[PDB]
RNA sequence: AUCCUUAUGCACGGGAAAUACGCAUAUCAGUGAGGAUUCGUCCGAGAUUGUGUUUUUGCUGGUUUAAUUAUAA
């Protein structure tokens, strides 16, 4: 604690600490070259700009040819990833390829990315078909708007997908062959299991193991993370065998995080606010002198285009030209082209200023303009939400999120910013191409900043989010037919990312059993039993108590086909009727439990009104209740 | 709760030290702030002091 | 005499001299504040959306005259 | 070394008032201001003049909704 805050500072506003950057790593090793390489391994760096590897990546790299075995990199993600799951992925392809004969073995090796996020999955597959050309290799995507059909996947040998849309593909039962040729099955991110995405891997994983015992050869699994507490444990999960685990701490990362605090000393939410955009002013001036790109997050998409203006209307007051004063002729220029041309939420007057913002609900191809010119450097200053630190790499030098609570329709509550997005947040640092290092910045109440440094040091473990999504995972399964009693089901449950966890700590995930069942067999066998009593209350599974058998009914493999939720699925069963006609028929669709973190807007509340006079589907409710929204939407 | 504070034929509530009542009357402000936005389908976190 | 709803019962508050003579409820302690509160909420929250987002009520005649309309032996 | 008296400074705690507190390149005033008396005497520091504010001085508090993505084709 003492070493991590070097210097702090005392504000009449906010009293700020400023953590010093973290340290440079010590060298105990070789940088690995390129050179070294096999014959066809070489075009695996095709633009070699050091011709050696980062500190992170050599030894995990030769470690990875010498064993094939279960993988961990724990690691900033400092792009030092993607270059080692490619060359995994071409050692698979020579262990299928013959080195001496230059055909490539297609039918034998298949691969599979999984990538959370569908543009993230789109971003690698330009970068494997980039690094993968040489050999002549498809790389396409399995994943949701990627629409892959029957067919193209026999064709492809490497797979980037969406972990949503693999855990569909294994899921169904005729493809096992596909499933089985995988040799090679990357994990990306698999901090994911804080998350309620991570549900799904760790369903994904419990498959590969448990599922497929009949042709039984189990493939490499190689997870790819930020660096995360618990390493161990999430080995014991998968298999890891100890040496694949490689835990790597933020002092390998490309350029060291320069932690900062503000501490907001106001209580009353209108001081408050202003004491924060004033810290946030202060913090710009600071960064722009200097020739700073910077990023301000906030909670809310709204929030974001009344921040640029406070900010244009204060910081021009301080100094107009300044942000622009060089190349002004083709700053006006670029700027009039992209924002007068394809923008229409009245932010052009903020991208004409020279400060931007990008948020979900600003345009699909305003999107990409404001991308785009915030790399160029037009945009010194880019206000945010919280969508580019999950999706884009676009790294900025100075980073400052404002603001504690966030608004989850989880809990209807406004909570404090959960650490998994932090942190994220906190990745998208000064640029590891370029610049040195980076700034991250917290603009927070002072009394949360307590928990806040201990959450920011990563000494967070993954939270096993499986009470969830337990009871869909165990339909889907007993669909495949895997399960026939309750043993069955919490052997698979042994494999579960919960079960791990649950061996670490007991009580704080809630097992009551303790001291009794060390293999925590009954409180397995407990869940199971929870589970199965109200899946056959939504008539998916059958069972029965004292004899235990197991079968899957025709609503359990409908839910298993197109992934419906529990919840969804019994608001489906008692809303639809006999009698139900095309007006419930919407309602019923609005009321699908995927729509349960749909709200309406205040500045789509217009549209909306307009839209449901002429409605030819008349609506049952009315323009305050967001099934309403949602089905006057698909209307459209 | 716990057993081992008895309420004496005197009195009405368990006997405490302070600290045990400063919890209690958290755990307490707990259901009240809780079930009256369940019943009135209002968050918590919101609320002005 | 008259009730509305292991479970207790107490007097509605009545005004004496407007009671007078007139039949007499019995209503459970828990429900007439949760009714109340039920009521009152969805005005507050009528309230800050009216007042926020500047939205003018359609209302008039029926709408307030409809907000104007707002046994046991033992 | 303990204990005590007086005056002054700082201060925790407890009251009362703000028709009350002050200011003066200004006139006097223990070298006698202003009063009192039982008619012998007795008390002993302000009085005039101008002015500032005075239902009030400073400071505060309350009230007037993140991202993401899943079908069998």
């Amino acid at each position: 604690s003492l070493p991590e805050g070097s210097f702090k500072r005392v504000k009449p506003q906010y009293d700020e600490i400023h953590i010093p950057a973290p340290s440079k790593p010590v060298i105990d090793y070789e940088l690995k070259e390129i050179t070294s390489l096999p014959d066809w391994c070489q075009e695996a760096f095709p633009s070699s700009e050091t011709t050696s590897l980062n500190p992170i990546q050599s030894k995990v790299f030769h470690a990875a040819f010498e064993g094939d075995s279960n993988m961990l990199i724990c690691a900033p993600t400092g792009s030092g990833k993607t270059n080692i799951a490619l060359l995994t992925v071409l050692k698979a392809l020579s262990h299928h390829y013959n080195p001496k004969t230059k055909k490539l073995n297609l039918s034998a090796f298949k691969i599979v990315y999984i990538a959370p996020l569908k543009a993230l999955v789109q971003e690698q597959v330009r970068e494997f078909q980039r690094r993968l050309a040489f050999l002549g290799i498809k790389v396409a995507e399995l994943t949701g708007d990627s629409r892959l059909s029957r067919k193209q996947i026999d064709e492809t040998q490497v797979l980037v997908s969406t972990p949503e849309k693999w855990d569909i593909t294994t899921r169904n039962s005729n493809n096992l062959a596909i499933v089985e040729l995988v040799r090679l099955l990357i994990i990306d991110e698999i901090h994911l299991l804080h998350d309620d995405r991570g549900p799904v891997l760790e369903s994904i994983v419990a498959r590969t193991f448990w599922a497929s015992k009949y042709g039984q050869e189990y493939p490499r699994i190689i997870g790819l993370s930020a660096t995360l507490p618990n390493y161990e444990d999430v080995g014991r999960f998968l298999r890891v065998p100890k040496e694949g685990l490689f835990y790597f701490d933020s002092s390998f990362r490309p350029c060291p995080l320069s932690q900062q605090f503000c501490g907001i000393k106001e209580r009353n939410s209108l001081k408050k606010l202003k004491a924060m955009n004033d810290a946030c002013y202060e913090k710009v001036l600071e960064s722009i002198n200097e020739g700073n790109q910077i990023i301000v997050f906030v909670h809310s998409r709204k929030e974001t285009s009344r921040t640029a203006t406070w900010l244009k209307n204060k910081f021009a007051e301080e100094n107009i030209t300044h942000k622009l004063t060089k190349n002004d002729a083709g700053s006006k220029q670029i700027l009039k082209t992209e924002a007068a041309n394809v923008l229409d939420p009245s932010l052009r007057k903020l991208i004409e200023s020279g400060i931007g913002t990008h948020h979900a609900g600003l345009t699909r191809s305003d999107r990409s303009l404001s991308e785009d010119l915030f790399a160029d450097g037009l945009l010194q200053v880019l206000v945010c939400t919280a969508t580019l630190a999950w999706g884009v790499n676009l790294p900025a030098h100075t980073v400052i999120i404002k603001g504690t609570d966030v608004y989850s329709p989880e809990k209807g509550s406004w909570e404090q910013l959960s650490p998994q997005d932090v942190l994220q947040m906190l990745g998208r640092a000064g640029r590891p191409r370029y610049d040195t290092f980076g700034e991250g910045i917290i603009i927070t109440d002072q009394s949360n900043v307590q928990y806040y440094l201990s959450v920011l040091n990563q000494q967070l473990p993954i939270e096993s989010q499986f009470v969830s999504k337990l009871v869909d995972n165990l339909n889907a399964e007993v669909v495949a037919g895997n399960i026939k009693c309750r043993n069955d089901a919490v052997n698979w449950l042994a494999y579960t990312y919960l079960y791990v966890r649950m061996l670490a700590s007991p009580m704080l995930y809630k097992v009551p059993d303790i001291s009794s069942d060390g293999q925590l067999k009954k409180f397995r066998e407990s869940l199971v039993h929870s589970a199965l009593c109200i899946l056959k209350e939504q008539e998916l599974v059958l069972y029965d108590a004292e004899n235990d058998v197991i079968e899957a009914t025709d609503l359990g493999n409908i839910a298993s086909s197109f992934y419906i939720n529990h919840a969804s699925m019994d608001v489906y069963n008692r809303e639809l009727d006999e009698h139900t006609t095309q007006i419930d028929l919407f309602r019923i669709f609005s009321m699908s439990e995927e729509f349960k973190y749909v709200s309406v807007r205040y500045e789509e509340k217009r549209e909306l009104k307009q839209l449901l006079e002429k409605a030819p589907i008349p609506i049952r409710e009315d323009i305050d209740d967001p099934l309403a929204k949602v089905n006057v939407l698909l209307q459209s | 709760s716990d057993p081992t504070i008895t309420i004496k034929s005197y009195h009405l509530w368990p006997s405490f030290t302070d600290e045990q009542w400063i919890t209690i009357e958290s755990q307490m402000r707990d259901l009240i702030l809780t079930e009256y936005g369940r019943k009135y389908n209002v968050n918590i976190s919101a609320l002005t002091q | 005499s008259y009730n509305i709803e292991d479970t207790i019962l107490t007097l509605k508050e009545s005004s004496i001299f407007d009671d007078t003579d007139s039949t007499e409820v019995l209503e459970n302690v828990k429900a007439a504040e949760e009714n109340a509160d039920r009521e009152k909420l969805r005005l507050r929250q009528m309230n800050k959306d009216r007042r926020q987002k500047k939205k003018i009520l359609n209302v008039s005649s029926l709408d307030i005259e409809e907000e104007e309309e707002g046994l046991i032996i033992g």
